[PDB]
């Protein structure tokens, strides 16, 4: 079997800058980007991701060729929701490198 | 109603369960089967297979851990070849090998199946399946199922239940409806459509 | 697919999906995030649905209000033409019938009568 | 030239935009958009309503 | 809030820091173990990989100055060549190049 690996980034509003006026941390104001910098990138709602940090799962494999997914399964996730539940459901939105290397 | 949504419930369905299906394709019989009194290797064999065809089909169902069912064609154990060894052993036949053109793994080969999941059972027609037996006297043996005809494919229908299960039933119904609440039907595989719940009938 | 291993041997990938345990197919249901829900909750249960039908109005239908919003209603009765005319305008301005005394308090279920 | 893994990018308005808005928000709030009871003396100073 | 965002944080985080892996993918078994009972070179080898599959994986983790990780395999050190040094030789053996897919 294949296995997420937990990235654990920190406190997910570590680095911005602070406003008096908190409203000024929601999007649109702000917003997190996750990229490669290969051309794969999706932007997050900091305010949207159900957790204090931002945590990144990792999943690959050992196949016919490079695939390497980097998802944020508590992005849009119920507070009910399992963490299984929420790793299965990130995949559609997840960051998808397949470049063959 | 906002720009984003949240995630309530996920459930995951699969046809067969635990089980997937190994499909080889090759141009001619690869096979002996018991009882059978003349060979009919490398005999071309059409047959209906959906529509009539010409290539013949082979099948061998499996789960992730390698093993696989316990699998009866009519009254008779098909004895099949655990996946992973069939495989070394199948392409380790020079003969064999060389008259297959395809191998794909599937989750539904357009049959309803006598199956059972926990018990990995599985019972095959035997005028639609026949135990294979592929040999070449100096690697391992492979036994596996010929599919001898398929003539129609089928719809399998799976119950998910409640519609409305999942959602958090608002004091105003009508938070219920599209855009409020979608109901998403995906294969985390680049297929997805979105639902309207109220619309399913 | 799944390699051929013959003399032409040297696309996609089979094995991570497998192997990340994706097969089948998968129901995912989504809602409005809490704020909206607040946000739009709040304001049916105090001036109900848009409608637009042409229809008798529910005038006492739920438990403690109505909301009622017109447009060209057609009011009749043996009332003097002037009277009949400011009632017409009072229900195309919207209005809220109180069927309870305690006028005023959003707060309760008003379910259905 | 050093490109492996992901990366987190982390982006916010420009500072002619913060101050435009901020003071906005200072004086009159938020947009709300709830049905409910008024916010009149839950500030230490003032309170707009509207 | 204006056509344009200042970046403000960057980071960057990798699966493994700073080891990545060469995969090396062959139709049959180029190699020898110490203390194998017979040799299985050229042998037709598939294995669960994810899936069951029939080809043969080999992996060599590496750093960007051509230095590898002192590797166990089990209690035993796996004596792995540096990567550089590596690669001249597998494509010099002509047996081990020809069966590389």
């Amino acid at each position: 079997d294949y296995e997420a690996l937990e990235i654990d980034t920190g406190d997910k509003w570590g680095g911005f800058t602070k406003d008096q006026e908190s409203k000024l941390m929601m999007y649109p104001y702000c917003v997190t980007e996750i990229t490669d910098f290969k051309g794969n990138h999706m932007n997050l709602k900091t305010e949207y991701i159900n957790n204090s940090k931002l945590k990144i799962q990792v999943r690959g494999s050992l196949g016919v060729s490079n695939k390497v997914a980097y998802s944020v399964q508590d992005y849009n996730a119920d507070s009910a929701l399992s963490g299984g539940n929420r790793l299965t459901a990130s995949l559609d939105s997840s960051l998808i490198n397949n470049n063959p290397n | 109603y906002g720009s984003e949504y949240d995630i309530v419930s996920v459930e995951n369905h699969k046809p067969y369960d635990d089980m997937m299906f190994l499909v080889i394709i090759s141009k001619s019989i690869m096979h002996g089967t018991p009882g059978e009194e003349e060979s009919r290797l490398n005999d071309i064999n059409a047959s209906l297979n959906g529509m009539p065809q010409p290539l013949c089909y082979y099948i061998h169902p499996f789960y992730k851990d390698g093993k696989v069912p316990k699998t009866y064609i009519g009254d008779n154990n098909a004895n099949l070849s655990p996946i992973v060894n069939m495989l070394t052993n199948i392409f380790s036949q020079k003969s064999a090998v060389n008259d297959i053109v395809n191998m794909y793994v599937t989750d539904y080969i357009g049959l309803k199946l006598d199956y059972k999941n926990g018990d990995k059972e599985l019972k095959l027609d035997k005028d639609m399946f026949e135990q294979a037996g592929i040999a070449d006297d100096k690697h391992g043996n492979v036994d596996t199922i010929f599919v001898k005809k398929i003539p129609d494919y089928e719809a399998l229908e799976i119950d998910t239940g409640d519609k409305w299960g999942g959602f958090t039933k608002d004091q105003e119904s009508k938070l219920m409806m599209y855009p409020y609440c979608v109901t998403e039907i995906t294969d985390f595989k680049g297929n997805h459509m979105n639902l309207k719940t109220e619309y399913i009938n | 697919d799944i390699a051929i291993l013959n003399d032409y041997l040297s696309g996609g990938n089979t094995a991570f999906d497998y192997g990340n345990g994706y097969r089948g197919v998968y129901v995912i249901k989504k809602q409005l995030k809490a704020e909206y829900r607040r946000s739009l909750s709040s304001f049916f249960h105090k001036y109900g649905y848009k409608i637009n039908r042409v229809k008798k109005p529910n005038l006492r239908t739920r438990k403690a209000f109505n909301y009622v919003q017109t447009k060209d209603c057609f009011i009749s009765g043996d009332i003097n033409n002037n009277d009949l005319q400011e009632i017409r305008t009072i229900f195309d301005n919207g209005i809220t019938l109180w069927h309870t005394d305690n006028i005023g308090n959003y707060s309760v279920e008003n379910e259905l009568r």
